[PDB]
RNA sequence: AGAACUGGCGAUGCGGGAUGAACCGAACGUAGAGUUAAGGUGCCGGAAUACACGCUCAUCAGACACCACAAAAGGUGUUAG
RNA sequence: GCCCUGAAAAUGGAUGGCGCUCAAGCGUGUUACCUAUACUCUACCGUCAGGGUGCCCUGACGAGUAGGCAGGCGUGGAGGUCGUGACGAAGCCAGACGUAAGGUCGGGUCGAACGGCCUCUAGUGCAGAUCUUGGUGGUAGUAGCAAAUA
RNA sequence: UCCACACAAUCCAUAGCAGGCUAGGGUGCAC
């Protein structure tokens, strides 16, 4: 439905909390930890340090762990994970797994078709042979 | 001149730091700015405690040791690009093209006829009057520092004398060539100019 | 600012719905004496809910 | 006396358009609430359009970048005014009020 | 072309050489395959000779540090150069060895230029020589590789791919 | 200071609350007094006032003063609630008007307008700033709040 | 519902009311400014003449116009001026609708439309003045000085209006 | 150096102050719009080359606090009282 | 008051700088502006008030090292449950989010294995410790390859 | 070899808006 998801790429921080004094050193990860120590600018918490990781970023319920298509993904595994799908139609997007081969993704594919859940599944499916 | 694209300034008895305030932030504005009549300009106070100071800044320009810079700026041209330097954020790339945008240029350089103009009350005539702890030509203190200047007044007094004979049949032409109203006229259109704006 | 305020929030609540049930009777039950106590008058099973949360020190042998 | 000289002064931005093929520059459209009286725009234009940015409200990148437009060309010659961008201005930040 | 870094050309097309594993300064070479870049075969060949008879530099438009300066720059003026004789030796075998493959292919005498040199240095090799005090440093050795692939379409595939922006609105 | 801030609930910058006519909170407010700005405001501004800036009760969060809440709710049980009797109540400061004068709790008024609303934060109506007692400068200050 | 975490179920169509207050503008706004709305014609220029109806405001002065052309046609504008005043017909916009897209009629009955008007602005303007209207029409801006005069009147010249901004339009999808 | 009474720093961001742990304003989830504090409005540098007046002409001097100096003596027919 | 006189210091001039002097000084009043994360407001995340039906809503408070507590993420393996696989794991670019721990898929590589859930356990998460070991860049095409002159 | 120059990538009719044809001094030109 909503054009919530407009506030969710709107809201950010999309900043990307990273490590930093990352991109100095290769070795400094690009994932994120606390920093420490006092004497660090970005424990201080200013503005252009980067902001740190807290809840009060988080975004709003309903849109949280949704697409930027706004429809909401589950990992499907096969044929019978669809069938769950089917009733939501027009709410879920399928997002198809990758461990998945390419002759299952076929059945899968194009039952899926048929039930009108089509986000994902036919991009993947694209990809994988075509 | 107040435009976008002109511009030229007639330095004559203008206050130097005054000039300098107007022609930062036209530069910054983005403008190319031509600064004439540079020996002319003149900054207030006596002389003597005016030259103390740039005294100091010609015994700072003896030294570093090395070579390449510092620098004390002999001559009113230079006097003047000195005092944009500061004026304007000299950090900064946008700072430093601003000043890349400054020429200016003692007496008149090559010509330009069209009038250079006086800036809202820059003048020191007004400006001084109250008075006057003196009052110092560029020209003045540069004569005690050395010369880029001998050379600049001895063409501002050549460059004064040729247009200053150009003025004089300017003028003359101009008066002939208008007295229309010397009223020629009234003609009902008159009436009109008295109505028209008028209403 | 602050205080009272701070110390309001610097507090804490209130019971608390007990720590795990081993038994599910007692997760349900807990449950159903907070369902009769809003729906109507009773206030000694809205206490009883909260001792009932409570683990060795709120629990009594009688 | 004058001339304009005088802070009144509000304004919208309409829409910054940061258009080529490769050919266009840019250009940016303003309309001032009331103000410039018909003839304050004419006799003058250019009459150069500060606006101050500055922290509004939580964190804006709160700068020393104190913005100046310029009127090009009214397009609206009673209201409406033709103004383009050079600088930087901070981000997407049409809207935003006119001022000085 | 061997088991390879990157062609990006054509078999029919194109010669190949490769040199496998030399100890020779691996700066030297990379210098020289720099300077050598687009040209034939014959203009390189005489390069070469040139250079390890002192009459034609080498281009050290990197690679520094007491190298010999402005003997003639040759190629532009630029004060570093050299005339590394015995990398130019390998080289010399190289081009030489695609000349050949070039050859066998029945492609022309006057057939075309260099599209594309490399120098890697593939490992360095391990060596020690003691010194004083009871302490050890290392004296090793790069094995270098060079690739070479020589290409019948310089000139042409130039003008006829000719080849790249275009367009607009559908 | 603060703990007598606290007692007048005086919770934060841009807080207000009404006090009585009296000597003792008057000397209370001596301590307090480098701290406030203070007045009478008349009897319009304070109908201002709290429009803009009143809040509900406990038993409920904070619902506004606002014109549906006051007239249906407020408990009250000195007098009557709605808008324009709890106002006069006050104001005239008679029985149980200090019990009137337990609102729900403090207004939270807007920054000063303009900084008309702040003369200097260093100086006294008597240096020629802010600080203490004034009744005029109160009614403007107030409209200021808004 | 039940158990399970939860997904939807849609809705709407509701609110809701206003109504002495719906109307505030809807005549008016002409008010501040004077005029009547659109249609507006080519005075001057040319003493005979013309007509047009006033899509759009790109802003004020950078104005649409338009009329007839889905094969070769007829022209059209995006101007910051060049020629236009007021009549007195008045819609309930004031000036949008638009492209440049019309057809069936429309060239024609604009111009049989316009000769009313003009037939009605020509003694008015000889009343006043012609060689003078030009430099008014010139502006565009506009509006406020004079908002007069009569010229009579309607409800033809508003039907043409209300069709060429319907007509304005398309859908039917095409190629070229 | 070593106590008392208190706030801050430590563990407190952000705005002001050239920079600058504890000076002023200010106690900070996010994001925006508005308006303000402290403090500032010739240029750098928002924003006044503001308005009424008076002294000063040394470049005094652009300074709350501050590694901001300047005294006894103070002349003095400098100005003023 | 002002001011000079008292008034001398070491690599180069400044009141932050340019440096104006009926001021751009300093003091007396005064008008208008500018300006924070403040304050107000809009939207919304946590806590606590609480309400109401695994879920929805109202309003207040809400920086944080040492540090306490509580919820969650990820790891190898076990069992059971849900399955997945001859193009799987794994890899690198990217693509989507979750503040976030992580998450999911795609390119195009790869040629056999892998998730989820519940419950559990533990050789269970690193930038660092003159940390261990291996590999690698700059240092460099640099020092040395020079005293019987053969 | 390179100098100078085309092309494109960087006071009147009045259509129907607009123009711009043709009946009957101000200033751009290789000076």
């Amino acid at each position: 439905m909503a054009s919530l998801p407009h506030p969710k790429i709107v809201k950010k921080h999309t900043k990307k909390f990273k490590r930093h004094h990352s991109d100095r050193y290769h070795r400094v990860a690009e994932n994120w930890r606390k920093q420490k120590g006092i004497d660090s600018v970005v424990r201080r918490r200013f503005r252009g340090n980067i902001s740190q990781p807290k809840i009060g970023y988080g975004s709003n319920k309903k849109t949280k762990f949704l697409s930027p298509s706004g429809h909401k993904t589950f990992l499907v595994a096969n044929v019978k994970d669809l069938e769950t799908l089917t009733m939501h139609t027009k709410t879920y997007a399928a997002e198809i797994a990758h461990n998945i081969s390419a002759k299952n993704r076929v059945v899968i594919l194009a039952r899926a078709k048929a039930l009108g859940i089509k986000v994902t599944n036919p991009k993947g499916r694209l990809a994988l042979e075509a | 001149m107040s435009v976008e694209p002109v511009v030229v300034i007639d330095g004559k008895g203008h206050l130097v730091g005054r000039l300098a305030s107007v022609v930062a932030k036209q530069l910054l504005n983005g403008q190319k700015i031509v600064v004439v009549r540079a020996e002319e300009l003149n900054i207030s106070g006596e002389f003597f405690r005016n030259k103390l100071k740039y005294h100091d800044f010609l015994r700072k320009a003896t030294a570093f040791n090395k070579t390449r810079g510092p620098f004390h700026f002999r001559a009113p041209s230079r006097i003047f690009y000195k005092a944009l330097r500061g004026m304007v954020s000299h950090k900064t790339a946008r700072g430093k093209a601003a000043l890349e945008r400054l020429k200016v240029f003692e007496g008149i350089p090559p010509p330009y006829d069209k009038k250079k103009r006086v800036v809202v009350p820059q003048a020191l005539r007004v400006l001084r009057l109250k008075p006057g702890r003196k009052y110092t030509t560029l020209g003045k203190l540069s004569t005690s520092v050395g010369w880029k200047y001998e050379d600049v007044v001895a063409k501002l007094e050549a460059k004064r004398k040729v247009s200053s004979a150009e003025y004089y049949a300017k003028k003359r032409a101009f008066t002939k060539k208008v007295a229309s109203a010397n009223a020629t006229a009234a003609e009902s259109d008159v009436a009109k100019q008295l109505a028209a704006l008028g209403y | 600012m602050g205080i009272d305020h701070t110390s309001k929030q610097h507090k804490r609540s209130g019971h608390r719905t007990a720590p795990k049930s081993d038994n599910v009777y007692l997760k349900l039950l807990v449950k159903l004496y907070t369902f009769l106590a809003r729906r109507t008058d009773a206030p000694f099973n809205k206490v009883v809910l909260k001792a009932l949360f409570l683990s060795k020190i709120n629990r009594p042998p009688v | 006396m004058a001339e304009s000289h005088r802070l009144y002064v509000k304004g919208k931005h309409l829409s910054y358009q940061r258009s080529k093929r490769v050919n266009n520059p840019n250009v940016s459209l303003i309309k001032i609430e009331g103000v410039a009286t018909p003839q304050d725009a004419q006799f003058y234009l250019g009459k150069r359009i500060a606006y101050v940015y500055r922290a509004s409200k939580e964190v804006r990148g709160s700068k020393i970048r104190v913005m100046w437009g310029k009127v090009t060309r009214t397009h609206g010659n009673s209201g409406v005014v033709r103004a383009t961008f050079r600088n930087n201005l901070p981000a997407k930040t049409f809207g935003a009020s006119v001022r000085i | 072309m061997a088991r390879y870094g990157a062609t990006s050309t054509n078999p029919a097309k194109s010669a190949s050489a490769r040199g496998s594993y030399l100890r020779v300064s691996f700066k030297n070479t990379r210098e020289t395959a720099q300077a050598i870049n687009g040209w034939e075969l014959t203009k390189a060949q005489k390069y070469l000779e040139q250079v390890l008879d002192h009459q034609r530099a080498i281009p050290f438009r990197r690679f520094n540090s007491s190298i010999g300066r402005t003997a003639q720059g040759k190629e532009f003026g630029v004060t570093k150069a050299r005339w590394p004789a015995k990398s130019v030796k390998f080289v010399q075998g190289l081009l030489q060895n695609a000349a050949a493959n070039a050859e066998a292919k029945g492609l022309d005498a006057t057939k075309l230029y260099v599209s594309h040199i490399q120098v890697n240095q593939a490992p360095k090799q391990r060596r020690r020589t003691y010194r004083a005090h009871g302490r050890i440093n290392k004296y090793e050795s790069s094995p270098s590789h060079i690739e070479l692939v020589v290409t019948e379409k310089e000139e042409a595939v130039a003008k006829a791919a000719e080849k790249k922006v275009v367009r607009l609105t559908s | 200071p603060r703990k007598v801030l606290q007692l007048l609930r005086l919770t934060r910058i841009n807080s207000g609350t009404f006090v009585k006519v009296t000597k003792a909170t008057l000397e209370l407010l001596k301590l307090i007094e480098p701290y406030v700005a203070y007045g009478y405001p008349s009897y319009s501004t304070i109908r201002q006032l709290v429009y803009k800036r009143g809040f509900g009760k406990i038993n409920k969060q904070r619902v506004p003063l606002s014109d549906n809440a006051i007239i249906e709710a407020n408990l009250g049980k000195y007098g009557i609630l709605s808008i324009d009797d709890l106002i006069h109540e006050i104001i005239t400061v008679g029985p149980h008007f200090k019990q009137a004068n337990n609102f729900l709790w403090p207004f939270k008024l807007s920054n000063p307008s303009g900084g008309w609303g702040v003369p200097r934060k260093f100086k006294h109506f008597i240096q020629g700033g802010s600080f203490g007692n004034r009744e005029e400068f109160i009614n403007k200050l107030v409209k200021s709040m808004n | 519902m039940s158990a399970q975490k939860a997904p939807k179920w849609y809705p709407s169509e509701d609110v809701a009311a206003l109504k002495k207050t719906r109307k505030a503008a809807r005549p008016q706004k002409l008010r501040a400014s004077l005029v009547p709305g659109t249609v507006l014609i080519l005075l001057a220029g040319r003493f005979r003449g013309k007509r047009v109806v006033y899509l759009k405001h790109l802003e004020d002065n950078t104005l649409l116009i338009s009329g007839p052309f889905k094969v070769n046609g007829v022209p059209l504008r995006r101007v910051n001026a060049r020629y236009v005043i007021a009549t007195s017909t008045k819609v309930s916009v004031e000036g949008v609708n638009v492209e440049k897209f019309n057809v069936e009629y429309f060239a024609k009955e604009k111009l049989t439309k316009k000769e009313k008007k003009e037939a009605n602005l020509f003694p008015e303007q000889q009343n006043k003045e012609i060689k003078a209207e030009r430099v008014e029409d010139q502006k565009v801006v506009d509006k406020a000085l004079i908002a007069e005069i009569k010229k009579t009147p309607l409800l033809k010249q508003y039907l043409s209006a209300s069709f060429s901004l319907k007509n304005g339009d398309k859908p039917h999808m095409l190629k070229f």
